[PDB]
């Protein structure tokens, strides 16, 4: 994980994930939007903003089902 | 007030869907009966339907909603799938046919007590509402507390956590209400426990990635099963292991129902993929449920064919 305020925090392109403060691919980002409607993680810290428990699953922020 | 004045295409409270499995039962008293199988944690009865047409220990199919109490789109679906079974029977050749040599067993709300809480406390609660000893965390997932691969990797020790295993195999009177009526009954078929949300058909393992024995089997029937739930309204589930589809997950409901038995062991996530998630709305219930009818037809005539 590389921790981020801007894009410019990031490396490699990747932007700043404003919601939990990472950096991602735009790809990741991409994905998990739009095949889970949720973030990007690298682990389950990365998925403590909502206080309903998520966990960092196949690089997105899940729910337990 | 009658079945027919009900709304199925607005959610409901446990009292409302308490009062549906009455009147059903008492429109259709030949065909459709109501069994009480336990009391929750907090003294609420749990209720099963039975669908039968006669005989003794007929091959049955099981179907569960409601395990996970925030997933409210599975309670509001096996609210129509009883509906659908009186509507139909008698009327639909193939549905008939079904209906004729198998007996359905129907739990709407499997975690009456996680319902309860969730219209009058906290909307997304999940889990039993058991209180655990050294913790102020109060319940247990009830899909890790089964006894197959329980307290293995898959689950949580924490009390607080939404996938706690319990201190024990079946402490949650709701699991082991339903472990006692499938191992009395013997003759289970095919046992579906229905989840919302991510658009998935599963079959065993969560707990290991070995391959369950009849892993090709259930896979052919699983594209089978979404084909048909697809060609309603185009909506696309992806099929697989628990353990390869979501994650892993131990002391899971198919997990244990496969270890006594049971071949067709099934579990759905229904609508959505994580628009609305577990807010589904309403508008989406008698559609989601049309379309996993369709998925259930299929398992179910499977079974059939291969007694
Ligand atoms: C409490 As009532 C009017 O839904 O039976
Ligand atoms: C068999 As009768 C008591 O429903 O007329
Ligand atoms: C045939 As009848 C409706 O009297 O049970
Ligand atoms: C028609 As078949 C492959 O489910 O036995
Ligand atoms: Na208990
Ligand atoms: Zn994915
Ligand atoms: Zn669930
Ligand atoms: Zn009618
Ligand atoms: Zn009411
Ligand atoms: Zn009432
Ligand atoms: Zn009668
Ligand atoms: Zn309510
Ligand atoms: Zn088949
Ligand atoms: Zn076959």
């Amino acid at each position: 994980v590389r921790k981020c305020l801007s894009d410019t925090d990031c490396t490699n392109g990747e932007k700043c994930v404003q919601k939990n403060k990472i950096c991602s691919t735009i790809v990741e980002i991409q994905r998990c939007e739009k095949e889970h409607f949720t973030i990007p993680c690298k682990s389950n810290n990365d998925c403590q903003v909502w206080a309903h428990e998520k966990i960092c699953n196949k690089g997105c922020c899940w729910d337990l089902l | 007030r009658s079945t027919d004045t009900f709304n199925y295409a607005t959610y409901h409270t446990l009292e409302e869907i308490y009062d549906f499995l009455d009147l059903l039962v008492a429109e259709n008293p030949h065909l459709v009966s109501k069994i009480q199988i336990g009391n929750t944690y907090e003294g609420r009865p749990i209720y099963v339907l039975k669908f039968s047409t006669g005989g003794s220990k007929r091959p049955a199919i099981w179907i569960d909603t409601g395990i996970h109490s925030r997933e409210w789109v599975t309670q509001a679906s096996g609210v129509w799938f009883a509906k659908k079974i009186t509507q139909d029977y008698g009327q639909d050749a193939a549905f008939t046919a079904i209906l004729d040599t198998l007996d359905i067993f129907l739990e709407i709300v499997t975690n009456p007590d996680g319902f309860a809480f969730t219209h009058s406390t906290n909307r997304m609660w999940r889990k039993t509402r058991s209180h655990t000893a050294g913790s102020l965390c109060i319940g247990v997932d009830p899909n890790r507390n089964w006894d197959a691969g329980f307290g293995l990797s898959g689950a949580s020790s924490n009390p607080c956590s939404e996938t706690y295993h319990g201190k024990f195999a079946n402490s949650e009177v709701e699991v082991k209400s339903i472990v006692d009526f499938v191992k009395d009954h013997g003759n289970i078929k095919a046992f579906i426990s229905i989840h919302s949300y991510s658009q998935l058909l599963m079959y065993p393992y969560g707990y290991k990635t070995e391959p369950v024995p009849d892993q090709d089997e259930l896979d052919q029937l699983s594209k089978a099963a979404v084909t048909a739930l697809a060609s309603l309204y185009g909506t696309k589930f992806n099929y697989g292991s628990i353990i390869k589809a979501i994650y892993q997950a131990s002391g899971s409901t198919i997990d244990w129902t496969y270890s006594q038995g049971i071949k067709y062991s099934f579990t759905f996530e229904l609508r959505d993929t994580g628009r609305y998630g577990f807010l589904l709305p309403a508008s989406q219930i008698i559609p989601t449920a049309k379309e996993t009818w369709l998925a259930l037809l299929t398992i179910m005539e499977h079974t059939l064919n291969h007694p």
